[PDB]
């Protein structure tokens, strides 16, 4: 199957910081990337699929690029509510498969 | 709107077998693929299983290949997953989530429940 | 007629009389039940974003169907020599189809032992789409054409199609299709069945090489009355602008004036038979030409008909712009580049763009003193007026015709995986066993019957092609390069049988030898 | 086109009716989309492939497509401009040229 | 005013009669197959396309594989006619937001 | 008004065929300048004929009569101009058109 | 035949272009063929 | 007739002309005791 | 039909019974067998 | 005319029959005669 | 119309933006006849039929 | 029967002059084939007039 690896593994930064999350992928998964947004005690949320495009109700300061094997997700201006664990997933094939985690910390 | 719910977690001692039934109101449930995700302890979610919008074609991880059976039910818009032979690493919290048209991410997510498997 | 008559004969041969040849080719066929007598729908299992250029809707039908669309079914390896070699074009005018000495063969299978004896009632059916009415799945290069050796037996192919689809989902918009509903006939083992088929008008096939090039055409003793521009600067300085003027003569061909340019060229990525040259990543899918409809990606292949590379460089073909056959027993998937054949086209560089190059350059901007003159590559290029282009070669084990799509509008109709385009071409010959059900019980039941006797039937086929050739009109002196055989020892004759009976083509064999002025 | 009694100038989108070409998705292209992707380069040892976007693509030998559809608030013909050449002169806006 | 015309009054009156010229059907009708979809989902294609350029991941790993085109990847099959020609438009929708 | 560089060649708009470039001359029929300007042309887009008794090699500008296509302007763009715009992307919250 | 000079059009028995897993009276995936609905024959209208 | 030939066709389809509509099913039956 | 017309009506009849078949099913232990009988007839009549 | 073998029915274009303050392609109250929609002319389908 | 005059016409704006909608022409004093939209053949039955 | 390669369609000199009254010398005739570099291939043609 196609193995996702997400860096850093960890990150902390403090609001109004610009924070950037990078995925890459073993194999081509062409735009079929989605960054997920998870907190304690609930499902992930989806916050950009499709590479580039945003989910709807959901801030502009989430950004995300790339196409093929690498992928980037950005966030400008960070506030308090954005500190949660992101994950990276490919729709491309199946399994389907998410990557690692970033967990982001207060500063 | 979309409301996906999740039943029957509960404990089981190892080999033992578990039905997990996911309900569907806010959308036409026979246009959707359907995927199981689970999230074990302290770990990144997984991806179990899905189960094509009419029920003809159906794909698991190779981990779970034989024990667990994912079925759907249109006229009824409840997904149901079929846990057989569970072991240790099984126990995680279940996941029902829909698949997204044309972009295949998982749009909408029930709330999940949790099963245990326990030698106790 | 008759149980113990025959309804036909065997007719394999060609006939070369003046500008015509007319080729007939006989084959035994075996037909299966498929579906269990079943229409069934069918759609795409796969999910995910690879999925999407792969999603389909359909149906598969109970019945098959007749192919003779390659040309190593009308002709043999002689004959296609005898054709190439002496012709400057040919065309297709007549068709004659026969399907006869049918015989239905009934399967009892007992303990693991199966038994089989001849079903004497039993019909087969079979009627031609002569209203083009069903979904026409003849001009895709599929599998289940007649063999091309006239010894061996071939099964016959299950007629399926696909309609409209989103996702695996259909629409309201989508078509079912009942090939019941059609008229057909009933065939015992005494009945025979033929029709007779007129090709419409096409051009004749250019199978001829140029012996000029597009931008050689001048005469190289004389100098054109037109002139360029030679220069914009008398010499290294500042405020050093002129404007010189020469003319266009032997010395400078490429600046000359010219009537005519090349045609439309859409780039393909280059790939290269020695592996160490190309590079070292996942490019197959990712770096390929492609065409979007309706939000799915198709690979752009073979495309339009470019010179296959430039002179000198062999070891590189298009990405996905040349036409691939498998060598005798091949694999399905994932093998070797000495397992498949290659075909170029490289006859056609006099007329055509190469295939892996930019079509030419154009300026970007205005030029002035500010400003240094920019120019761009043109990596496809539409229809221009004053092109000419040679349109794709066919060969041997490659296609004959396809039906033209019906539209509004199109421009060259001539297909592109190469032959000749037709609004109305060689019509489907579909053809099904007709069920016998087993026993019905005794009390009645409405549901149907899904109970029935295994059964397959098998047959003679003959195909008869009137073809129609131009002849080689040449005044060149020199002796043309001719298709031949090589006179070296070998383990085996070429286009024959080996050891263990297996027929194989060694090679493809292109229609481009002698040679015509630009 | 305009419904009944909207205004000349500004109006909003309910007042007006947008046609669209759906049906002809079978054999043509999205409006809004690229026709393709193209190769930009030669890949070699040192140089990965390349690829670029078409956005604007003429006909090429092997095309079909569909004209536009007709409608009852639609014209009907046009005139074909008097000219040395032109190709498929059918008119854009739709109709008989 | 240059031209020759004829004069009504209230008794008079005018007609003319004319002929179009040939053109086509206008084609009201919707494709119930696409472009892309016209290969027979049960067969394979004689044909073959490139799927690997590398054996996998490392160093020198460069290969040239070859596969046969059929009901499972129909996007890679060999086909006789591509769709019509393109000229991008931007895209717009009805939410405004 | 021109540039101080040499451009003729490097600068000439052309098409390779079999890896040999030649020249686009005289090329499509463009118009060879737009209206109130005709001290341009186009660099190998026009018809240049000699005067009586001009040389063979690098004569000045008042040596030979650059012909234009300036009637056809009504129908046919300009050879020095784009022939116009279409959108590279989708438009969208997030991006500009 | 139908005669009529109603101005405005008629109601017209259609298929729904909504997609759906199958096409209606078609057969499904293990070759049943259905009838999804009775269909009546008055759709057209007349004066009284 | 005979044995090996075939007594008739299979005929489905319909046929409009102007006022008139001709249909034909063609289906195959079963006929126990 | 139903959105074209304002009413229809049968006319004419035509009827054909056709490719006849007659299979005798000779069972032997558990194991059924089917063979053409072909000196077998089929009687048919219409009630007129 | 059409000559499909299509087995299963068309998209037709048609009049909806729920209640409505105005007849659809008909005059209102002040005598105003309005096109609710436009109609495009493709409805019937033709293979490809 | 023009009270039976023929006049000479042109765009009345001025800078960039009149570019490209500079026109120059003449209106006329005569009218015509234009049918040239479906709805002026077809009811809307018609065009369903 | 256009058998002879065709170069009466590249703008060349040597036409008749313009002015009846001027005598001219008639141009060569000459033709090229294919060609790789300054070689030529198998395929070229040559001519015998």
């Amino acid at each position: 199957d196609i193995q996702m690896t997400q860096s850093p593994s960890s990150l902390s930064a403090s609001v109004g910081d610009r924070v950037t999350v990078t995925c890459r992928a073993s194999e081509f998964i062409s735009r079929y990337l989605n960054w997920y947004q998870q907190k304690p005690g609930k499902a992930p949320k989806v916050l950009i699929y499709a590479a580039s495009s945003l989910q709807s109700g959901v801030p502009s300061r989430f950004s995300g690029s790339g196409s093929g094997t690498d992928f980037t997700l950005t966030i400008s201006s960070l506030q308090p509510e954005d500190f949660a664990t992101y994950y990276c997933q490919q729709s491309y094939s199946t399994p389907y498969t998410f990557g690692q985690g970033t967990k982001l910390e207060i500063k | 709107e979309v409301q996906l719910v999740e039943s029957g977690g509960g404990l089981v001692q190892p080999g033992g077998s578990l039905r997990l039934s996911c309900a569907a109101s806010g959308f036409i449930f026979s246009n959707y693929w359907m995927s199981w995700v689970r999230q074990a302890p302290g770990k990144g979610p997984e991806w179990v299983a899905n189960i094509k919008q009419d029920g003809s074609a159906n794909h698991y991880v190779d981990s779970v290949k034989g024990r667990f059976t994912i079925s759907r039910d249109n006229a009824k818009n409840s997904l149901y997953l079929q846990m057989n032979s569970l072991r240790a690493e099984d126990t995680a919290v279940y996941y029902c989530a829909r698949e997204a048209y044309q972009d295949w991410n998982y749009d909408y997510w029930g709330q999940g429940t949790l099963v245990t498997v326990s030698s106790a | 007629d008759g149980v113990g008559s025959s309804s036909g004969n065997w007719h394999c041969d060609s006939q070369w009389l003046g500008d015509r040849v007319i080729t007939t080719s006989t084959r035994t066929w075996a037909l299966p039940t498929y579906n269990n007598h079943l229409y069934k729908q069918i759609s795409n299992s796969t999910s995910g974003g690879s999925s999407n250029d792969n999603a389909y809707f359909g149906y598969s039908t109970p019945w098959g169907y007749f192919d003779f669309n390659r040309f190593h079914c009308h002709f043999s390896p002689r004959d296609w020599q005898r054709l190439i070699n002496n012709n400057w074009g040919f065309r297709p005018k007549r068709l004659n189809f026969k399907l006869f000495n049918i015989q239905v063969k009934e399967v009892t299978d007992n303990n693991g032992v199966k038994t089989i004896a001849n079903n004497l009632t039993s019909t087969v059916q079979v009627f031609t789409d002569s209203d083009y009415q069903l979904p026409y799945v003849l001009g895709s290069a599929h599998e289940g054409c007649l063999p091309p050796f006239p010894a061996d037996v071939f099964m016959i192919p299950q007629y399926g199609y696909l309609t409209l689809n989103d996702g695996s989902q259909a629409v309201g918009r989508s078509s079912f299709y009942c090939l019941e509903y059609f008229p057909s006939q009933m065939l015992r083992t005494g009945n025979n069945f033929q029709f007779s088929y007129e090709f419409e008008n096409v051009p004749f096939h250019s199978s001829y090489a140029h012996s000029q090039s597009l931008d050689r055409l001048m005469n190289p003793l004389i100098d054109q009355y037109l002139y360029y521009l030679s220069k914009t600067i008398n010499g290294s300085g500042q405020n050093q602008q002129t404007l010189k003027f020469s003319v266009a003569g032997p010395s400078n061909m490429a600046v000359q004036g010219r009537n005519y340019i090349p045609g439309p060229s859409y780039r393909q990525q280059r790939v290269s038979t020695t592996v160490t040259q190309n590079n070292n990543s996942e490019f197959a899918w990712p770096g390929a030409s492609s065409w979007a409809l309706n939000g799915r990606n198709s690979l752009m292949n073979p495309g339009p008909a470019m010179a296959s590379h430039k002179e000198g460089e062999d070891r590189f073909f298009p990405l996905s712009g040349s036409l691939i056959f498998g060598k005798q027993g091949t694999g399905r998937d994932n093998v070797d580049a000495d397992k498949v054949m290659i075909t170029n086209e490289e006859e056609i560089k006099t007329t055509n763009p190469v295939a892996t190059e930019s079509y030419g350059q154009v300026a970007t901007n205005h030029q002035s003193a500010q400003a240094q003159a920019q120019t761009g590559w043109v990596q496809n290029q539409g229809i221009l007026p004053g092109m000419v282009w040679q349109d794709r070669d066919v060969y041997l084990q490659g296609p004959i015709w396809a039906k033209i799509p019906h539209t509004d509008g199109n421009f060259h109709p001539s297909p592109l995986m190469g032959g000749f385009g037709m609004k109305h071409p060689p019509p489907q010959i579909l053809i099904k066993n007709t069920p016998v059900p087993a026993d019905p019980p005794t009390a009645f039941n409405k549901d149907k019957l899904n109970s029935f006797i295994t059964q397959y039937s098998t047959g003679q086929v003959s195909v008869e092609i009137e073809w129609e050739l131009q002849k080689e009109n040449s005044k060149r002196w020199n002796p043309e390069i001719q298709y031949t055989s090589n006179y070296y020892k070998s383990n085996n004759v070429e286009f024959a049988v080996n050891t263990e009976g297996v027929y194989s083509e060694p090679r493809p064999i292109g229609t481009r030898y002698l040679t015509r002025n630009l």
